[PDB]
């Protein structure tokens, strides 16, 4: 207890940030993972790392998951938080040796914090939006340095259609975006460069007959989950119904007298 | 009880205070008049069966092997392996009473070893010693009175 | 197997050293105090009901048991027999800072809250000390002989005590000259009613089968004085015994022509030859006691020859009268009648054999409560009364004092009431009731309230004429105070041995 | 090498708590097993058998400091300790050893360079005897406690007052007489050097009287041999009465025929002297030794011009006064209870001559009490990051170890150090170089000392700071030896 | 082995206290929890860390059902009852250790306990009426303490304690009433938060309804909707009978909850209604209770005087934003609070300061009676104890007197917690309230606690630090009955 316990916290971080402190930037060393039976895997990565070790201090595993969220909230950087946190504790083991309370080393590290955002917001450089130069000097900054040396062209023209297919003006001016709601479409097959953009979604699944029509001047996709409901749909007519319900020939025909294209098997993903 | 106080720190760390009290013994008062009396026991208890004429007589032996068969108290308890400070004290009580009379050995270890085991479950009521004594004193005091009543004098 | 000499495991320790040397002589303090018979490793079991003394056989290693024992010894010298008190009190002081000690209060604070505290305690005493000297004490006697009866009270030997008493009171105004421990001693009679004891200005040594050389000496004599020789006087054929004859005779020859009444050799002098040297026509000893000795030098100025034939001034000196009667059957040797017979001897004449130890604990306290009565002025009401007086001052102080220093001395003031504690608890009464009766009535009632060892009650100790000398009091707390202090300033111990 | 270092930091954190005027008390046992309290550093380093060598050069380094300064060697050993811990995480770095010693001397030069820019210097001269004692409560302070200062500082500093001649002044002249007694309130200043004999046949105004210091202190032939031993210790008493001696002293024991023997000639028998006063008197009245008594010749024999009993302190002690100097021995009467405290006591008293005579030699002082340590910190951690080079983190930690001092002096105090200095730090940038710590005050409040008269040396603290560095510097080169 | 069983409960509960201590307080440390399955937790009160703490001996264990009762009382100081019943237990165990038998312990603990809950209702505060405003206010600020807020905080603490007094409530037994969900918060654009006023009733931004609605009308009836008004392909098409009967019936102001109708702008201003969409459950609820109106599950088949109404509507376009302002309804309930800046992320930190203060300042305008915080209390009960104890006379001195010691472990806890030294703050506490009853001048000057915001003592009966006299008098009544029935165990 007293200190010992904010001590073994501190240490079991401290090592599990340099465990992986040399695995960033563009010369990471490549570390080194075996299991207890042989199998041999060589990992250059620090979020496969730290995945696959397994330790049982609650600190480390806290700090573990911490990253681990962090991953997905912004992606790069995941194991730069790592190594500041573990170098800002260790260098706290010196103050709390020094018999002074973790209150006033929080309330330090608030206002540095505080200091830290205006300081950020000072120094850095302004850049422009969708000017073709910069842009892809950012994605030689950051995207190259991997597989895609000889492939970039592909990666940029999908980002320059995607940072402009998921525009949400809902709150202010397109400040809100989504990385889920692009139908991206990765079918193995023919050159790598096959791939392209197309401006709405689109489905992996269609209707097992095609004889009968799907494309109208003016799509009323309505969302659906007995065809009381099927003429009921009568009340505004919309061409096209998007359900989860299998449809027989015989229902097939009651759609074409409802005016809709119902579909089936269709998942909540699409 | 045993070990006196077992917690061997007072929050947790290793702490250590009293050298080796497992295999120590410690008294504080009342335990340690009940020893004392109970040597008083043993002591007094194995003079008694030398008294009055059906008094008979002891063998003891020391570490050396001495044979040893008397009728005299302080002979029985001269050379006998005493142990215990007061049962020594007892020892030379006897010795003294021997030194300055010859007589009577036997009454006075019978009798101190009486009033201190009565003593002891006097005690054992909750009484401090210091009653007990200004007691034994006040009936020191009418003993001697009632002896000088029926006095007797020879040639 | 266990290794702790860090600093605050240091500290605690050594204060704990000094709980354990406190246990060991807790149940000793008080007139009616209990003892333990501690036997030397030699077989020589020792009594001793006074705590210096057994602080004095006891042997402790811990060093800070060793400075504890120094300070009381210190103090046992000075004034008094406040050893068990003054060792009880600081031991008090340790055993209450352990829970400050314990947590993290740095030794400075306490050692400054602790004299804060001890400079209160001393500066509150003086509002409350009384003086009495004025009250008919040099003449008019009565307050100074129920002082004497104080240290003798609840006993049937009252009507003999009231005598002794006496017989000690006016031996303070005849030798009113500051008396100490060893300006009085005592002697043992055996036989003979206890109101029998009575004062001699002299000594008394029963002479033995090597102390003297025969009866019926003058005793009648104008001026007999003590004479000490340092030549054999008692009792190839041709060369050593003829040479011994001749020895004898000059020395017997050198005893005629001195003519001195008293005569002592370093030699014993044998009682079997008493018809074979009743021939020297004067008193001759030998084998004469330092203690003896020591009690005639200045009494009226014993001699010592160192030749062959010395003759010195004062082998038949100027003192007043020999006394040698029979003293229970057997004749005794009084070397009294001297001009500055400043050695009054108190005769043990009783009918118990035992009764020794008690004649120490009886007559010896009488001259010595007398005389811390005399010597100081201001008095207090004694049996716990100024400690809980003082306890209250510290408790009701501590609550004013703004700081760290409020904790430490409120420990103070509550490490203050083990002498009512103690007295109680060798009193054999049960301490809380009689501690808690103390405490209410002297915070509320009464400013004197203290305990009674007579009727084991609540009883206002002023009125009782429990009496101490304030001066006394004064210089043990202080003392007490500096030994915490010094115990509380150790943070390292270092040993460094040359092997 | 960070075994060393581990070593001089324990040995540095041992004496540490000792600092200032709230040093701990110690238990010292000696070889002989001897109980001894006392809070002096030098005493239980002193006494400390340490075994690691860098420990060894650390210690020596102090004694050496110690030489021809006197005090601060509880200072020294404080700055090197920090400076060697903090050198320990510096090579935890990476860095080399060299580079660290070259930043270490460039940042004990800019200091040497640096403190004679705070001139809190002595008022007007040696003399005013009430001032100067006074200044004098620094060392006073600090070994001895704040309580007694107050006649300690007088009694110390009128009795070197005493022979201010030519402006030379001289410690060994200067001694303390054991006296044990009464209170400390009862003890004064004396001039001369005092030590107590035994018999009172003694004469009080003496003229210039030779002193007979020995090397080697104190039935008819039974009659026979007894007038044999009469014969030789007449010839004895003779052969020391040769030549007119007036005065004989003596370690041994007295004697009725011996005393009778003296005041034949009317001399007296000095007696039961001193083991240390054999070659002291040599030292200081031109005396000599004698093998035995029946060689004293006037050529090897003693000359002092006053030899009288003296009853101060309720005690017979004879004092040797008006000497060929008249005025350079100097004693001190003392009186407490035990020597326990007297040796602090005069301990005290020798720091007080000590920083008295480095007084003489430089009029100049600085102020004290965690001043000049923070402000000479101040100024080299400012000038650390003006320097480019590797030199700069060397520069930055000797600041830190001078740092370290104040700290130290305050968790003495039992004070929250971090509180305290971070305190006094922020207001020496403009509450300036006055300002310092507060003992008193439980809470960590900071109390300019310019008032005070607190105000330690500067002439030794240069030598301190240099010498401690040099001794850093020197246990950093050696890497290993097998141990 | 084993012996003095008494004294290993004593250690256990110590044991429970130090797991809990130093978590007490605003500013005490958070706590590290696992489980067999490795569940992580992460919390500051006690209340929660006994409820999923793993205990498992006897006598810790009936410390966790008493402090669990504790919580089902007044839900507050669980953690000060355990931390003073563990003094206890410790004090009174020490007791018996130098012999002084338990019974009078328990008798000197009960009569201590009496003593002090008489002297509580004694020495108590009702200074929270009418006239108390700056207590309140800076109160209100202590809650909003380290934040820059606090430029513009006086305002916000003036604007929000006059809506949470206006918003009161008069329930049958009498004792004042605030519901807590009636005000929300509502984030502004434009202005900064220096200009952040009152709002004197709810507003909801949404589509106009009516623009030509009076300033103040004279009866605004609220006749709040959850069918909507559209048009299909009694009625076939819920358009026009609804909203004609629900207004022939006296309702003047009908909200749908759902959307608007393509015509409804011609109906809504010869009715004076106004269709306004996104309402909130916990607000509709809310604005039913204010008007006194409920939901209705459906219009068809109660209107004419079951649906509340309202004094006056206004429909205005405050900080670029244009608000439903049905406020002044027929019971005071209805009521928001604007927040003023730019979203409702930056302003996470004024409204969690507002909803402190809304909480501190109905927590201190129910229950009159009110005490001083930051320890004032326990300093006063220590000063009064140790003098009664001192003047009681029988063997249950030192029972009381351990008692009154034993109350004075919560300033220390606090003194930690706040990183102050312990020690010299309850010297000081308890110094300061020396005087409070030694000298009868200084009698204000029992309200003196400890300032958490730094550490220092001061004044809190001005400063408003503030709590029930209930929930403290039921702590030491729980506390002492849990030692008494500890210490009845061996
Ligand atoms: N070629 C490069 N030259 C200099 N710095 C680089 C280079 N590549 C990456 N970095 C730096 O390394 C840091 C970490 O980025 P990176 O290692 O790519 O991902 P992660 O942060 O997830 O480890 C970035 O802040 C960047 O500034
Ligand atoms: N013939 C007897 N009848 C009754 N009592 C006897 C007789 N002989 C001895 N006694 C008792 O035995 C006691 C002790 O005698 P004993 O043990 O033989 O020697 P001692 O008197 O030395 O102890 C005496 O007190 C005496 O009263
Ligand atoms: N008759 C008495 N009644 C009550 N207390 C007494 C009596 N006589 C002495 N005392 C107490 O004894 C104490 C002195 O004991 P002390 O001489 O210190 O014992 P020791 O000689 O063992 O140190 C005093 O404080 C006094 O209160
Ligand atoms: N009254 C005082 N207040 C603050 N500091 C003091 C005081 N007296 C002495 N000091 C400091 O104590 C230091 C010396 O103490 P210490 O290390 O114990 O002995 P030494 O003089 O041998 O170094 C000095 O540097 C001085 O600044
Ligand atoms: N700002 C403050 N300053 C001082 N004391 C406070 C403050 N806020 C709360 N307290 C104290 O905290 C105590 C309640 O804390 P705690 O027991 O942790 O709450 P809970 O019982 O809900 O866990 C109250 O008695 C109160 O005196």
């Amino acid at each position: 207890s007293g200190r010992k316990v904010q001590s073994g916290n501190i240490n079991a971080a401290k090592t599990i940030a340099d465990i992986i402190r040399t695995c960033l930037g563009p010369k990471s060393m490549m570390k080194m993972l075996l299991d207890p039976m042989g199998g041999i895997v060589m990992t250059n990565d620090g979020n496969a790392i730290l995945r696959e070790i397994q330790v049982q201090h609650p600190a480390a595993k806290s700090m573990i998951e911490i990253s681990r969220t962090q991953d997905e909230e912004v992606g790069d950087g995941t194991t730069s938080v790592i190594i500041l946190a573990g170098e800002m504790l260790s260098v706290a083991e010196h103050f709390l040796e020094q018999q002074m309370h973790p209150t006033v080393v929080i309330s330090a590290y608030r206002k540095a914090l505080d200091d830290m955002i205006s300081t950020l917001k000072k120094i850095s450089i302004p850049v422009d939006i969708s000017d073709s130069d910069m842009m892809l000097n950012i994605i030689n900054s950051s995207i190259t340095t991997k597989a895609i040396s000889r492939w970039s062209s592909l990666a940029c023209n999908i980002a320059l259609d995607a940072v402009k297919m998921v525009q949400f003006e809902e709150n202010g001016r397109k400040e809100i975006d989504i990385k889920k709601y692009a139908r991206v479409e990765k079918i193995p097959g023919g050159i790598i460069e096959d791939s392209c953009v197309l401006r709405g979604v689109m489905i992996n699944k269609d209707v097992t007959h095609p004889r009968m029509r799907r494309y109208i001047k003016n799509p009323r996709i309505v969302l659906l989950d007995i065809q009381q409901l099927c003429e009921d749909i009568i009340q505004l007519k919309p061409d096209v119904v998007i359900t989860e319900k299998g449809i027989s020939d015989l229902a097939q025909h009651y759609l074409m007298r409802a005016n809709i294209t119902a579909i089936r098997r269709v998942r909540k993903t699409d | 009880a045993s070990m006196g106080t077992l917690a061997f720190d007072e929050y947790g760390r290793p702490f250590l205070i009293i050298k080796d009290q497992d295999r120590k013994s410690r008294l504080m008062g009342l335990e340690a008049l009940k020893s004392h009396i109970m040597a008083a026991k043993a002591v007094a208890n194995t003079m008694r069966t030398s008294l009055g004429p059906n008094g008979l007589d002891k063998m003891m032996v020391d570490k050396d092997g001495d044979v040893t068969v008397t009728n005299d108290g302080a002979t029985i308890l001269s050379m006998m392996d005493v142990d215990h400070q007061i049962a020594k004290l007892m020892v030379e009580l006897s010795k003294s009473q021997d030194d300055e009379i010859g007589d009577g050995t036997t009454g006075v270890v019978v009798l101190a070893g009486a009033l201190l085991e009565e003593a002891e479950q006097l005690l054992d009521r909750g009484i401090h010693p210091i009653r007990i004594a200004d007691g034994y004193e006040q009936a020191a005091r009418v003993a001697i009175e009632h002896l000088d009543k029926i006095s007797d004098s020879v040639l | 197997g266990t290794d702790s000499s860090q600093g605050i495991p240091q500290l605690v320790s050594n204060i704990s050293a000094c709980q354990v040397i406190a246990e060991a002589v807790r149940t000793t303090l008080g007139p009616r105090g209990m003892d333990k018979l501690i036997v030397d490793g030699r077989g020589k079991a020792t009594i001793s009901n006074d705590g210096a003394t057994i602080l004095k056989l006891l042997d402790v290693v811990h060093p800070a048991a060793k400075t504890l024992v120094d300070i009381a010894k210190s103090q046992d010298a000075e004034v008094g027999d406040g050893t068990t008190s003054v060792t009880l009190l600081a031991a008090e002081f340790l055993k209450q800072v352990k829970p400050y000690v314990e947590e993290g209060l740095h030794p400075q604070i306490i050692i400054r809250a602790f004299r804060t505290a001890t400079q209160l305690a001393v500066n509150k005493i003086k509002e409350i000390a009384v003086t009495v000297k004025k009250a008919d004490k040099v003449e008019q006697r009565k307050l100074l002989e129920k002082c004497a009866m104080t240290a003798l009270s609840s006993k049937l030997i009252s009507q003999q005590k009231a005598f002794f008493a006496k017989m000690v009171v006016d031996a303070v105004m005849m030798l009113d000259d500051l008396l100490q421990l060893k300006m009085i001693g005592i002697k043992k009679v055996q036989g003979g009613a206890l109101e029998d004891s009575q004062l001699v200005a002299g000594v008394a040594f029963k002479k033995t089968f090597s102390y003297a050389g025969f009866e019926m000496q003058p005793k009648k004599y104008h001026n007999p004085k003590i004479a000490l020789l340092n030549v054999e006087l008692e009792l190839d054929y041709q060369a050593i015994v003829d040479a011994e004859w001749n020895i004898l005779y000059d020395k017997l020859e050198k005893i005629h022509h001195s003519g001195a009444k008293v005569v002592l050799s370093k030699l014993p002098i044998g009682d079997v030859a008493t018809q074979y040297f009743a021939d020297r026509d004067m008193f001759c000893a030998g084998r004469v006691p330092e203690e003896d000795l020591k009690r005639t030098m200045m009494a009226c100025g014993g001699s010592i020859q160192t030749s062959v034939n010395a003759l010195s001034a004062d082998v038949l000196g100027r003192c007043q009268v020999f006394e040698e009667t029979q003293i229970g059957g057997e004749r005794y040797n009084f070397f009294t009648g001297c001009p500055k017979a400043k050695t009054c001897t108190f005769i043990l004449r009783g009918g118990a054999e035992q009764f020794m130890e008690e004649t120490e604990r009886s007559l010896h306290d009488a001259i010595m409560i007398v005389r811390r009565a005399i010597k100081n002025d201001s008095v207090v009401a004694g049996g716990g009364a100024i400690e809980m007086e003082l306890s209250k001052y510290l408790r009701d102080y501590s609550r004013t004092i703004p700081g760290k220093q409020q904790l430490l001395i409120g420990a103070y003031a509550k490490a203050l009431e083990i002498i009512p504690r103690q007295l109680c608890d060798n009193a054999g009464f049960d301490a809380t009731n009689i501690l808690n009766k103390l405490r209410a009535r002297h915070a509320q009632g009464g400013t004197w309230y203290g305990v009674d060892i007579n009727n084991e009650d609540i009883a206002d100790n002023f009125e009782a004429f429990v009496w101490e000398p304030a001066m006394v009091r004064i210089n043990a707390l202080t003392a007490a105070s500096e030994a915490a202090c010094l115990i509380v300033s150790v943070d390292e111990t270092i040993k460094n041995p040359r092997s | 090498v960070y075994r060393n270092i581990q070593a001089c930091k324990e040995l540095a954190q041992t004496t540490r708590t000792a600092y200032g005027p709230n040093g701990m008390n110690k238990m010292v046992i000696n070889h002989l097993e001897k109980l001894f309290v006392t809070n002096d550093a030098a005493t239980i380093l002193r006494e400390l058998e340490v075994q690691h060598p860098a420990a060894k050069m650390i210690v020596m380094a102090s004694h050496m400091q110690e030489q021809e300064v006197g005090d601060g060697t509880n200072f020294v050993l404080v700055f090197a300790g920090a400076l060697l811990e903090l050198a320990e995480e510096l090579l935890r770095i990476g860095l080399s050893v060299s580079e660290v010693i070259e930043g270490y001397e460039i940042a004990c030069r800019k200091a040497h360079e640096i403190l004679p820019n705070l001139v809190c210097c002595s008022a007007k001269n040696l003399r005013d005897i009430d001032e100067v004692s006074s200044l004098l409560r620094t060392s006073i302070m600090s070994k001895q406690y704040g309580n007694e200062v107050f006649l300690a500082k007088l009694i110390a500093q009128a009795c070197v007052s005493i022979f201010p001649d030519s402006g030379h002044f001289n410690v060994d002249n200067i001694r303390v007489c054991k006296i044990l007694g009464s209170g400390i309130s009862s003890s004064s200043v004396l001039h001369g050097m005092v030590f107590k004999k035994e018999t009172e046949g003694d004469v009080t105004s003496v003229k210039d009287a030779k002193i007979a210091v020995y090397s080697c202190p104190f039935a008819e032939e039974l009659m026979n041999f007894s007038k044999g031993e009469e014969n030789l210790m007449d010839a004895q008493v003779k052969a020391i009465a040769d030549t007119g001696a007036n005065v004989v002293v003596t370690g041994g024991k007295v004697a009725d025929m011996a005393l009778h023997y003296a005041n034949k000639y009317n001399i007296m028998l000095v007696r039961l002297n001193s083991k240390w006063d054999l070659r002291r008197l040599c030292k200081t009245v031109g005396a000599t030794a004698l093998p035995r008594l029946t060689p004293p010749v006037l050529e090897e024999m003693g000359h002092c011009d006053s030899v009288y009993l003296s009853e101060v302190g309720d005690t017979q002690v004879v004092v040797f006064k008006h000497e060929k100097e008249d005025g350079a021995i100097s004693t001190i009467v003392l009186r407490g209870s035990t020597d326990n405290l007297m040796d602090d006591i005069e301990r005290a008293v020798d720091d007080g001559v000590n920083t008295f005579k480095v007084l003489t030699r430089d009029k100049r002082l600085v102020p004290g009490g965690g001043a000049t340590e923070i402000e000479l910190a101040k100024q080299i951690t400012s000038y650390g990051e003006t320097c480019p080079g590797l030199e700069q983190y060397a520069i930055k930690k000797f600041a830190e170890a001078f740092e370290a001092i104040p700290r130290a002096l305050a968790e003495n105090s039992g004070v929250k150090a971090n509180e305290v200095i971070s305190k006094l730090y922020a207001v020496h940038q403009e509450g300036n170089k006055n300002v310092g710590l507060d003992i008193e005050a439980e809470v960590p409040a900071v109390k300019d000392m310019l008032e005070a008269g607190i105000l330690d040396t500067y002439l030794g603290k240069y030598w301190a700071i240099k010498l401690a560095t040099n001794a850093a510097v020197t246990v950093l080169r050696v890497d290993q030896i097998i141990m | 082995t084993g012996e003095t069983i008494r004294s290993q409960n004593v250690m256990a509960a110590a044991s429970i206290a130090n797991i809990v201590k130093s978590s007490l307080g605003p500013v005490g440390l958070d706590k590290m929890l696992v489980d067999d399955i490795g569940d992580v937790t992460i919390t500051n009160d006690g209340a929660t860390i006994l409820k999923l703490l793993e205990v498992e001996h006897p006598a810790a264990k009936v410390l966790c059902e008493l402090a669990d009762l504790q919580d089902k009382e007044v839900g507050d100081g669980t953690t000060s009852v355990v931390i003073i019943a563990a003094e206890l237990l410790k004090n009174a165990d020490e007791l018996v250790k130098q012999k002084i038998h338990p019974t009078s312990v328990i008798s000197g603990y009960r009569l201590a306990c009496k003593e002090a809950v008489r002297y509580i209702n004694e020495n108590l505060i009702v200074n929270t009426d009418e006239l108390g405003r700056d207590c309140l206010i800076n109160a209100a600020k202590t809650s909003m303490s380290s934040k820059i807020i606090g430029i513009n905080g006086d305002f916000f603490a003036n604007m929000v304690v006059d809506a949470v007094l206006a918003i009161k409530y008069t329930d049958i037994r009498g004792q004042p009433r605030y519901p807590v969900n009636s005000v929300n918060i509502l984030k502004a654009h434009g202005r900064s938060q220096m200009e952040s006023m009152l709002i004197s009733g709810y507003a909801l931004n949404c589509v106009v309804g009516s623009q030509g609605m009076p300033k103040r009308i004279v009866n605004a009836k609220i006749a709040c909707l959850d069918f909507s008004l559209q048009k299909t392909k009694r009625e076939s098409d819920i358009t026009k009978e609804r909203i004609q009967k629900i207004l022939a019936t006296g309702a003047n102001v009908i909200l749908t909850t759902g959307g608007i109708d393509d015509m409804c702008l011609k109906y809504f201003v010869e009715a004076g209604a106004m269709a306004v969409r996104r309402v909130l459950k916990r607000d509709l609820k809310r604005i039913a209770k204010a008007s006194g109106a409920t939901i209705l599950s459906t219009l068809a088949n109660f209107e004419a005087a079951m649906l509340g109404q309202a004094e006056e509507v206004v429909q205005e376009r405050i900080c670029d934003d244009e608000l439903i302002l049905i406020k002044n309804t027929k019971a005071r309930t209805s009521a928001s609070i604007i927040l003023r800046g730019a979203n409702d992320f930056m302003c996470d930190e004024m409204e969690r300061s507002l909803h402190d203060a809304l909480c501190v300042v109905k927590r201190v305008l129910e229950s009159k009676s009110v005490v001083p915080g930051g320890g004032a209390v326990e300093a006063a009960l220590s000063i009064y104890l140790e003098n009664y104890a001192t003047s009681m006379g029988s063997r249950e001195q030192l029972a009381i007197a351990e008692f009154a010691r034993s109350l004075l472990v919560i300033p220390n806890t606090l003194a930690v917690n706040a990183a102050q030294d312990s020690t010299d703050l309850v010297a000081k506490l308890r110094a300061f309230h020396n005087e409070a009853q030694v000298n009868p001048e200084r009698k204000n000057l029992k309200w003196i606690g400890l300032d958490l915001s730094n550490g220092k003592p001061r004044d809190n009966k001005q400063a408003g630090v503030f709590e029930p006299t209930i929930v403290k008098v039921k702590s030491l009544k729980f506390a002492t009955e849990a030692a008494i029935t500890i210490l009845r165990i061996d």
